Formats: structure tokens, C-alpha cells, sequence
RNA sequence: UAAUUGCGAUAACGAACGAGACCUUAACCUGCUAAAUAGCCCGUAUUGCCUUGGCAGUACGCCGGCUUCUUAGAGGGACUAUCGGCUCAAGCCGAUGGAAGUUUGAGGCAAUAACAGGUCUGUGAUGCCCUUAGAUGUUCUGGGCCGCACGCGCGCUACACUGACAGAGCCAGCGAGUACUCCCUUGGCCGAGAGGCCCGGGUAAUCUUGUUAAACUCUGUCGUGCUGGGGAUAGAGCAUUGCAAUUAUUGCUCUUCAACGAGGAAUCCCUAGUAAGCGCAAGUCAUCAGCUUGCGUUGAUUACGUCCCUGCCCUUUGUACACACC
């Protein structure tokens, strides 16, 4: 269960471009991503929302190298 | 309370109706007994002597539960597998004359009548009352 | 002007064009104050063909299954005979329509 | 008067007939596919 | 009314199998519990379980059902649980008449006593065997005990006038004690002897 | 024979030429201090209980 | 008006539709009573959902079920699966659930499958089930 | 190997003095030690059942078992 | 008795 | 269509590579993100071989190869034998 | 990590294929849009039994109501969500909830460079050579491709009591069907049987078809004897298909009653609705399945590992090999 580069890049760019509007809850990010992005797959949208909600859990507790937001 | 065919066990009920039909003892027989195979797939005649009467009782039992039935349908209803030799077995139907005439005789005993409007044979007003009457004979027999 | 309770049957392999054909037909009929009956959902007709894949018989033995699907999506209406002629106009390619007066 | 299931194969073969003939005839004129629309009592290509 | 008069007798009391109880279980040893499951009684063994998906999921599964599965073997008898279940019930009825004790009382002691404790392992020696005589885990012990009991009945009843209904019963009653005249005992002691030699 | 009861406390990989045997650390359940290393043929979980005919023999590593 | 609820149960290919209507304590399956419709040894496998709950809680409930498709053990598993939804839907919808929750917890601790179905069907392959044909010389 | 299709007094006396002590009586037991045919054993079950000496435990079309009274 | 090909040695 | 253009140019006397190379430029101005041409047969020798020319992007695996890819193949007759041509174009 | 799948260190930076993504299908919806070629409730007439007020069946309704069950559209639904114990990270293990927690299950498609692999007997795809009117072209009659002292492969039926035989009980799914000539076939009659005759339905969710298949369940007969297990071989008789049935195309009845007691050295396939048991539909077809491709019924023991044999991938290393340890 390892996520590919397309999700890695999309999750990083969404997080750094739009940090505050989305939170640790997975359900909210599910509807946040597809409204502000053009994605051709439902499961891929789930892939992004699931991994992207993981990042803020560890950002909330200490910063992490390789990610920078406004 | 009142009981019907559905309220009694099938195995003992058909035996009871065979015993009841013993006492009337009036169904024509064209002499086919003791000579017929009762089915192409089969090889030996039934051992018990009144198979002509038990089969007719069971046929009248199932026609009570079915709305329209013919000889062709009963042909495959009573069929079974046949040992073709070294080839794998298949499904083939029973003999036609035996099943046709055993129920052709059953109309004139006033149990069921013809259904020429759409086909087949259906059960008659007073015909169903015969199978109904034995239901009470068996129900409180317990 | 005698109503005849027409019924029309449709057939196609693709699904979206046929669906939008019925989708556009239904408002054209409801807005004229015509009693319309719903778009019933007929079973899909699936067809398959199996043949040997290799053309010579050498090597390993492998099969493939071609297939084809057909849908009907029939609709009926209660209207006079002449009015239905102008209501089934402007149909696109592929979809074939057959009309039955059912008088 | 034929069933729909056999009709949908017969007209597919009809399309195949038109497509195959056109390669053998109009190859010089830059042929690239066709499409057929069937209407009652008249057809277009 | 809606229930048979037979089952109306047992409905008043605590739930158990209709013919025989599941109470008063043996106190004889340890290391075989936690792998024989008797806390949940069942009327008939037959059940469409999910016991073949994980490693130890089959450890919490009725033993009687395990016997039913092992009872059907040798090609022809695959999937015939209707045929097997009557045989198990009849064997449990037969063993009750030769001994007033509970049929599960005898069956449990048969399994807990007919399990081998040592086995020989295959270690390569370039054509020779360096049998190290390892021990056997409890789950493997009950697994082999079931197999020996069922294959004994099938071999004994093969081409004999006796029937498997009481053929199965007689090993269980024989194996309840140290009878030593059963097929299962022949293999269990034979295997222990070869492990003793190969120590 | 004075047969003894032992219980497994930890599993340490799978040894043997064919993976049938496993090497475990056992506990004698009579002197809780004592603990040795043995080999087992079947599947083993934590807190399982084994029956040992002879305890003096020891296994590799 | 009349109190009634409809539930359904499924198996591999066995569909068992049930109708629960407020009645007087009568139970019949496929029209015939429970004495008949089952194989003899599996006759035990139909009455447990009743006895585990108690006949006293079946005072004014009537159930009629129609079942078709599948095999012999499939029908008895479908009808036994349908009973749980019929009884729990009628109690949940029409009477206080103080009973319903204790019935549900007690029955599911005995058996979880009473409320959910088990999905199992076959897989197509180009040699049979899962095995290939015999090889000549490997 | 061969059994007896007819029952004589030499075998008849064995029944009425031994079945009072048998714990189980089955077709296998009779064909085993009485040296009688299976058909005769089945006859013996039904003839002696009505005499009031054995009681039914389980009945089946393939095997039947009887015990003491 | 046995063929010597296939380059097996000693 | 380009496949026939290549067939005509190779049917008349012309270098096989020059005819194939001209196609790649003719494809590129139209706006295709990639193309591939395959030529097989007797390349001026008794033994036969094949050559492939490729540029831009390429897909092989998914069903998008079924629609996003336009493919064609033709046979051309020469004085000595037969030559095969396969052309694929991906349109965005 | 299933993966050149990633975390990262870095004389490399940035990219292109393959994997993944993707498509079909099997699992959830008492929520939306609905349906007389699919059902339920309801209302009439009508039948039987208790008689009750009830229970079990029939026929009708076409705006009486509804879509849970049957059906296919638009969408929702799993993401490893939550929790515990490891780790900086990627990740792994267990539990709860949930229809579903191996990538949820199974498939389709699927890289570079290649083989003296197969096919000229699929093609009006094709070079060269050959015979072309005593024809290797075409066409008509008859025979042969099946001919048998022997060795080898893929299968079918069995060696029986966990069985055979006889009556009764009684449950599926995927599919197919009418021409310029009859294609699946209901019902009625005759006929031991195979078959024959007469009305009629269906170009098909409407009729065949509920394809009420087999296995299986209950009640009896036989009684371990190669016997009522087993059906090779052969005689006589009756029929259908076709222009034509002999070396019988096939089907049915009587009789004949072989070998075969779980199989040596060797050897194949397989991890859950899976193995095995059993049948059905379609293909070739005027008739013939012991063959293949799919569909459903009943439904298991044991493992959740390792590189020992037979093989695959990466790195270091050795070489007198490069047709490459044949
Ligand atoms: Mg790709
Ligand atoms: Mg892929
Ligand atoms: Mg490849
Ligand atoms: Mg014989
Ligand atoms: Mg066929
Ligand atoms: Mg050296
Ligand atoms: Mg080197």
C-alpha cells in the first residue's frame, strides 16, 4: 500500500497552495479537493484526500522537512 | 381448525390415500401391469403389487398443487438417469403410455377434468373434496 | 381525432445517445398535456462469441471472447395517430425507431 | 421481417461491405473511413 | 403448537443439544484447552463458517463439525454433509448404549488421549536422514488424532459386513482407555518409538 | 516418566531446512525463573502450552 | 391501519421474500407449515431463531415467506436469514425497541450471520475451476 | 463364510436365552456370531420386536438398532 | 552403460 | 492517409528512409504530441529486417491505446517482393 | 513494497516506456427517476375445511394504491477511516465499526531487443521455379484417410455396504428458436420402447420455460460371494435422418455376463465456494460427445513458510567461453 508520484505531487502542491481551508478530517478534504481540482477518477480523488489528510496530522505536531506553506 | 393437503406429510398421506382407494377398489386396468418398464431409463418393474394405485394417488396429489399439467410435463417429472454403459449418464424421461393412461383413467373416477380451453387437465369441484376428506382422517389420527 | 395508444420500440448498442433521445422526447410530450407512461427498463441483451485465437494451432492454446450488447428502452403514449408523426422528428444517428399504432 | 438481434449483425456486415470496398476503390483520393445513417425509404452515405 | 412437543421439553431448560448435554466436562489435564472449543453449544454440526481464511481462525470452531468434515473422504464422499451428519449422530447414539457416561465425555477423552507428543523431522543428509525427533504442537496433535480416528473406521469397514455407523463408534470407545488394539494407537506408539530411536 | 509441562514465551524466527520447525523460548511453569530454547514442529502462538518428555536436551543457537 | 413490514433474505442464488403481519401467533412457510419444508436432518436448523428468543414474544405475529432458486441448503439458509430481519423490522418500526436491542444483541452474540449475508459464488476460468490440464513432459 | 438361510431349533434356542443379556442387537452382530443370513437377521428383528423383548431407540431405512426391555 | 555427454565431471 | 502518401512515395523510386522521415515532419506541424512508423520487409538483402521511427509521446498498455491512438497498416508490392507499413498517431 | 513502489543520501539535472493509473464484471442502497412483455397490497366473483372473525387456492381490475422482492439509468459508498503497541520518515502487525480491510475478488490490455519457432494447405497477401489440353486446373463414379503381432499421451466407466436396486419427496443458472422453407416446440390421440398422427403458440422478460436437471432426502429389497458391483464382446427384432447407413450413423427390447480387490519404478494439478462429486447450455451438426468453451447445485483436510531439488531477479567476483558449458 504505497502511493505513487502523481498523488505525492498533487498532495504537496494542494497543501502548499491551499493550507488553511482544509483540516485533519478526511470527509471535508474529500469535498475540498474535487471542487478546486480537475480529477478524472473517483478512487484517485479518494487517494489524494486520504493521503493529504495524513499530512496535517503530523504537521499539527511539529513541522516536517520538505513541506512549506504560507 | 380444519386441515388440507399442505398440512400433512406427503409420504404417509399418499400411503393413506392408497389404503383408502383400496376400499373402493374400482379403477380400470388394461393389463399393462407386470410387463411395463415404467420408464426407458429403468430396468426392473416395481416390487410392490399396487404401484398402479399408489402412482395414481400421488399424481392426483400433485395435480391438486398445480394449475395445469400435461403428459409431457409428467414425462420428465418422473424421469431419471440411465446407465448408458461406458459413456457418462444423462437425463431421459419415463414411459409415455403408462403415465398417459394412468391419468386418463383418473378423470372418469370424478377426481379431475379436462381443460380444453387452454390445455392440460385441472381438478374438479367434487374431485378435490376426495383428497380433502382424507386430510381430516389423517390429521386427528396423530 | 381518435386516440390509438401508440407504442414505439427502440434499439441501439450505445447507451448515452439513446438515453438522451428519450430524455429529450419526454418533455416534448409532457408539455403538450399528453398522458405519458414512464420509461420502462428492459433487460440488456448480451451476446458472446468464442473462437480459437491462434490461426494455425501451433504453440500454446488460448481463447478469446468477443461480445456485443443491445438495449431497447421502449416507450408508449396515448395520443391520436397524426400527432405522433411530428413528435418523433429530430433523431440522431445510430438509433433506429419502430412505430406501432396498437389500435 | 427479421429479428433485431440478427438485424444488428446484418447491418454491421453491410457497413463492413462499404468500408472494405472503398479501400479497394478510393485509396488514391485519401479515403479515411465512412459513416452511414439509415432512414425510411431513403439512405445517405 | 408451532414447535414440536419434543423440543418443547428442552426449551424450558438451559440451551444444550437435544439428545445430550454439554455440562460436566472433564478435568483430566491441560495444554489441550484454548484449542478445543466447547463454550458455545450447537444443535447440528453443519454450518457455513469462515474458518479457512486466517491461521488460527479454525482453533475456535466446534470439534464435532471437525469430525464431520474428516468423516467424508476418499473421493466419492466429498461435500455429503447430510450423509455424514447422520453417521456422527448415530455413532454418538451407539456409544451411549455401551456405557452410561456421556458420548461427548468419551469422545473428548479419546481425542485428548490419542494425540502424539513427539515426531521425526526430515533434515537432509545427502541421501541420509538426520531425524531430530522434534515435539508436536497441540493443534497439530488434535489434527492428526482426528485423521487417525477417521481413517481407522474407513479401513476397517472397507469390504466388511459391518457398517460405518458402529464401526466409527467402536474406535471411540476403544480409544477412551489404553486399549492398545486400535489402528490409531498402533501409529501413535510406532511414531513415538521411532522418535525415541532417532533422538 | 516424569513428564513436564512448559509454555512458550517468545518466537525467534523460523529455522530448519524446510521451515517446518520453529525455534522458541519456553518457560517451565513450575520454576518461573528457568527458561530454555527448544524446537517445535507445528504452529505456535504466544502463551501456548507444550508437553515435554525430556528437558535436558538443547537445540542449536 | 394494518401493521405489516416486508423483508428479504438472500443466498448464493436463493431468494426468500417474507411478509410480517400482525396476527395471532401463526407461522407457515411457503403456505405449508414448518413441519414439512426442510430435509429431515436439517429440520433442526429452522427452529433455533424461535426458541432462542422465546415463543411468548410471538403472541400476535404472522409471517408468510416465498422462496425460490438455489439448492436445498440454500433455501433453509435464506429463510433463516430472512426471519431475523422480519422480526427486528417489525419490532423496530411498530413497538418499543427496548425489546429490540436486547433481542439483537443476544441473537448476534450467538451468531453474527443472522443479520448479514455471506457472499460466495464461483470464478470463471479457461480450464475449469482453478486447475489446468495434465502436462506431457512438464 | 456361508451363512444359514433357514433357522432351526439349534439356532432358535440361542435367541431367547441370549438376547436377554445382549446390550445391543444389530444385523452385524447376528450375522457375526449367530452365523445367519442378513435377511434372516432382519426377519428376527421384526418378529421379536412384537413379542415384547426389545425397544426401539432409532429407526432408519438403512440401519436399525434395538436394546433390552 | 551411461552416456558421457552433458559435461558432467568425475 | 499519411500511410497511403508514404505508399505512393515509396512505390515511385525514392529512398525508404527519406519517405519515412518526411512523414515525421508532416505530422509535427499538425500538432500531434507523438508518432511512430514501422516498416518491415526485405531491406536490400536476402534476409529480411524492419525499422522503426518514433518521436514524441507513446502509450502501450491501457484501453486509452484503443481510442487515443489511430493506427493503420498497408502492404506495398515491389519488383522483388512485398513490404509492410504500420503507422500510429496519438491525437490530444 | 507485489513492483526501477517509495523514503532518502548523492556528479548529476531534467525527461520518455513498463508497473500503477485505466476499462468490464462480481459484492452495498427500505434514498432519486420508473415499470400489465416483472411483482406486491387492495377490491369483486368463486372453491374447500373449521365454521371465526379464520386458513388454503382460482379468475378478473389497465388511472384503486405502491416498487421491498425482478430490471438498469443518474449518483453515493473504502480511504486503510478510528484506536493500541514499534519507527524521524516510508511502512508493518492487532482490534472495533462497517455489505466490503490481500491492490475488496477475478479478468481485458500490456515495454526494448530478439527465435533461421509455426503458417505459401485461410486469404484475388506474395518472389522465384514447375505442370499448363495425354492437365498438378475443374468435374462425375467407386474405394481409402477407421486398415493391425507392438511401445507412448489427454480422457470416460469401475473394482462395491461411505454400495446397488425399487417406490415416494423435490430445488438452479448462463443460453438458443420460424425460410423463399419449416427452426426450438405446448396441448390431444395412437403406440411396450424408440416413435407416429392432429389443432395451436413464439421472429421471442409475452410461447417453448418455473426449461420443477443431477446430486440429494424418506421408506423398502439384496447381504461381501469378484454376487443383484462391473458392462467388454456377440445373436435376433423394431424405428427415425439422408441421394445413399455394408466396415452396422444413431435409438429401443430380449439374450450372451469377459477383464477388473485401490495398482511397481516413475509422474501431473491445486490455497475458499477453492479441490473433488454431479449436471446443464453453446460450438462442429440432416443424425452422432467419451471433445472444448461457459453456467449453476452440494462443498472439504493441512500451510500462511523456506530456497533443499527444478527455475527466476539484483550486486560483488573468476574465466584460455562470444556458434557463448550441448
Ligand atoms: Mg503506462
Ligand atoms: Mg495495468
Ligand atoms: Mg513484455
Ligand atoms: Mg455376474
Ligand atoms: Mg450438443
Ligand atoms: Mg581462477
Ligand atoms: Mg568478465
Amino acid at each position: 500500500r504505497v502511493r505513487t508520484k502523481t498523488v505525492k505531487k498533487s498532495a504537496k502542491v494542494i497543501i502548499e497552495k491551499y493550507y488553511p481551508r482544509l483540516t485533519l478530517d478526511f470527509e471535508t478534504n474529500k469535498r475540498v479537493c474535487d471542487e478546486i481540482a480537475v480529477i478524472s477518477s473517483k478512487r484517485l480523488r479518494n487517494k489524494i484526500a486520504g493521503y493529504t489528510t495524513h499530512l496535517m496530522k503530523r504537521i499539527q505536531r511539529g513541522p516536517v522537512r520538505g513541506i512549506s506553506f504560507k | 381448525g380444519g386441515v388440507t393437503v399442505r398440512d400433512v406429510d406427503a409420504h404417509k398421506f399418499v400411503a393413506a390415500y392408497a389404503a383408502f382407494l383400496k376400499r373402493q377398489g374400482k379403477l380400470p386396468v388394461p393389463g399393462w401391469v407386470d410387463t411395463v418398464k415404467t420408464g426407458n431409463a429403468k430396468e426392473l418393474p416395481p416390487q410392490d403389487i399396487d404401484w398402479w394405485y399408489i402412482r395414481a394417488a400421488s399424481v392426483a396429489r400433485h395435480v391438486y398443487l398445480r394449475k395445469t399439467v400435461g403428459v409431457g410435463r409428467l414425462r420428465k417429472v418422473h424421469g431419471s438417469a440411465k446407465n448408458r454403459g461406458t459413456r457418462p449418464s444423462h437425463h431421459v424421461d419415463a414411459s409415455g403410455s403408462v403415465d398417459r393412461k394412468i391419468m386418463q383413467a383418473l378423470e372418469k373416477i370424478q377426481v379431475l377434468e379436462k381443460d380444453e380451453e387452454r390445455g392440460g387437465r385441472r381438478i374438479t369441484q367434487q374431485g378435490q373434496r376426495d383428497l380433502d376428506r382424507i386430510a381430516q382422517t389423517v390429521a386427528e389420527a396423530d | 381525432p381518435k386516440v390509438h395508444k401508440i407504442r414505439i420500440t427502440l434499439t441501439s448498442r450505445k447507451v448515452q445517445s439513446l438515453e438522451k433521445v428519450c430524455q429529450e422526447l419526454i418533455e416534448r410530450a409532457k408539455n403538450k398535456d399528453l398522458r405519458v407512461k414512464g420509461p420502462v427498463r428492459m433487460p440488456t441483451k448480451t451476446l458472446k462469441i468464442t473462437t480459437r485465437k491462434t490461426p494455425c494451432g501451433e504453440g500454446s492454446k488460448t481463447w478469446d471472447a468477443y461480445e456485443m450488447r443491445i438495449h431497447k428502452r421502449l416507450i408508449d403514449l396515448t395520443a391520436p395517430t397524426e400527432i405522433v408523426k411530428q413528435i418523433i422528428i429530430n433523431i440522431e444517428a445510430g438509433v433506429e425507431v419502430e412505430v406501432t399504432i396498437a389500435a | 421481417q427479421i429479428s433485431k438481434k440478427r438485424k444488428f449483425v446484418a447491418d454491421g456486415v453491410f457497413y463492413a461491405e462499404l468500408n472494405e470496398f472503398f479501400q479497394r476503390e478510393l485509396a488514391e483520393e485519401g479515403y479515411s473511413g465512412v459513416e452511414v445513417r439509415v432512414t425510411p425509404t431513403v439512405t445517405d452515405i | 403448537d408451532v414447535l414440536p412437543k419434543e423440543v418443547l421439553a428442552e426449551v424450558g431448560s438451559v440451551k444444550l443439544f437435544n439428545r445430550w448435554s454439554y455440562d460436566d466436562i472433564e478435568i483430566r489435564d491441560i495444554s489441550l484447552t484454548d484449542y478445543i472449543q466447547i463454550r458455545a453449544p450447537v444443535y447440528i454440526p453443519h454450518s457455513a463458517g469462515r474458518y479457512a481464511v486466517k491461521r488460527f481462525r479454525k482453533a475456535n470452531c466446534p470439534i464435532i463439525e471437525r469430525l464431520t468434515n474428516s468423516l467424508m473422504m476418499h473421493g466419492r464422499n466429498n461435500g455429503k454433509k447430510l450423509m455424514a451428519v447422520r453417521i456422527v449422530a448415530h455413532a454418538f447414539e451407539i456409544i451411549h448404549l455401551m456405557t452410561d457416561q456421556n458420548p461427548i465425555q468419551v469422545a473428548v477423552d479419546a481425542i485428548v488421549n490419542c494425540g502424539p507428543r513427539e515426531d521425526s523431522t526430515r533434515i537432509g543428509s545427502a541421501g541420509t536422514v538426520r531425524r531430530q525427533a522434534v515435539d508436536v504442537s497441540p493443534l497439530r496433535r488434535v489434527n492428526q488424532a482426528i485423521a487417525l480416528l477417521t481413517t481407522g473406521a474407513r479401513e476397517a469397514a472397507f469390504r466388511n459386513v459391518k457398517t460405518i455407523a458402529e464401526c466409527l463408534a467402536e474406535e471411540l470407545i476403544n480409544a477412551a482407555k489404553g486399549s492398545s488394539n486400535s489402528y490409531a494407537i498402533k501409529k501413535k506408539d510406532e511414531l513415538e518409538r521411532v522418535a525415541k530411536s532417532n533422538r | 516418566a516424569p513428564v513436564k509441562f512448559v509454555k512458550v514465551t517468545r518466537v525467534l524466527g523460523r529455522t530448519g531446512s524446510r521451515g517446518g520447525v520453529t525455534q522458541v523460548r519456553v518457560e517451565f511453569m513450575d520454576d518461573t525463573t528457568r527458561s530454555i530454547i527448544r524446537n517445535v514442529k507445528g504452529p505456535v502462538r504466544e502463551n501456548d502450552i507444550l508437553v515435554l518428555l525430556e528437558s535436558e536436551r538443547e537445540a542449536r543457537r | 391501519s394494518v401493521q405489516a413490514v416486508q423483508v428479504f433474505g438472500k443466498k448464493k442464488n436463493a431468494t426468500a421474500v417474507a411478509r410480517c403481519v400482525q396476527g395471532k401467533g401463526l407461522i407457515k412457510v411457503n403456505g405449508k407449515p414448518l413441519k414439512l419444508f426442510a430435509p429431515e436432518i436439517l429440520r433442526a436448523k429452522l427452529y433455533e431463531p424461535i426458541l432462542i428468543l422465546g415463543t411468548d414474544k410471538f403472541a400476535d405475529v404472522d409471517i408468510r415467506i416465498r422462496v425460490a432458486g438455489g439448492g436445498h441448503t440454500s433455501q433453509v439458509y435464506a429463510v433463516r436469514q430472512a426471519i431475523a430481519k422480519s422480526i427486528v423490522a417489525y419490532y423496530a418500526k411498530y413497538v418499543d425497541e427496548h425489546s429490540k436491542n436486547l433481542l439483537k444483541q443476544e441473537l448476534i452474540q450467538f451468531d453474527r450471520s443472522l443479520l448479514v449475508a455471506d457472499p460466495r459464488r464461483c470464478e470463471p476460468k479457461k480450464f475449469g475451476g482453478r486447475g489446468a490440464r495434465a502436462r506431457f513432459q512438464k | 463364510a456361508q451363512h444359514s438361510v433357514i433357522l432351526d431349533k439349534a439356532t432358535s434356542d440361542k435367541l431367547y436365552k441370549d438376547v436377554q443379556s445382549y446390550r445391543l442387537v444389530t444385523v452385524a452382530t447376528l450375522v457375526d456370531r449367530l452365523k445367519i443370513n442378513g435377511a434372516l437377521a432382519r426377519k428376527c428383528l421384526k418378529d421379536l420386536e412384537e413379542k415384547g423383548l426389545i425397544r426401539q431407540v432409532v429407526g432408519h431405512s438403512k440401519m436399525k438398532i434395538y436394546t433390552r426391555a | 552403460r551411461r552416456g558421457g555427454f552433458r559435461g558432467r565431471g568425475k | 492517409a499519411q500511410c497511403e502518401s508514404l505508399r505512393y512515395k515509396l512505390l515511385n523510386g525514392l529512398a525508404v528512409r527519406r519517405a519515412c522521415y518526411g512523414v515525421l515532419r508532416f505530422i509535427m506541424e499538425s500538432g500531434a504530441k507523438g508518432c511512430e512508423v514501422v516498416v518491415s520487409g526485405k531491406l536490400r538483402a536476402a534476409r529480411a529486417k524492419s525499422m522503426k521511427f518514433t518521436d514524441g509521446f507513446m502509450i502501450h498498455s491501457g484501453q486509452p491505446a484503443r481510442e487515443f491512438i489511430d493506427t493503420a497498416t498497408r502492404h506495398v508490392l515491389l519488383r522483388q517482393g512485398v513490404l509492410g507499413i504500420k503507422v500510429k498517431i496519438m491525437r490530444g
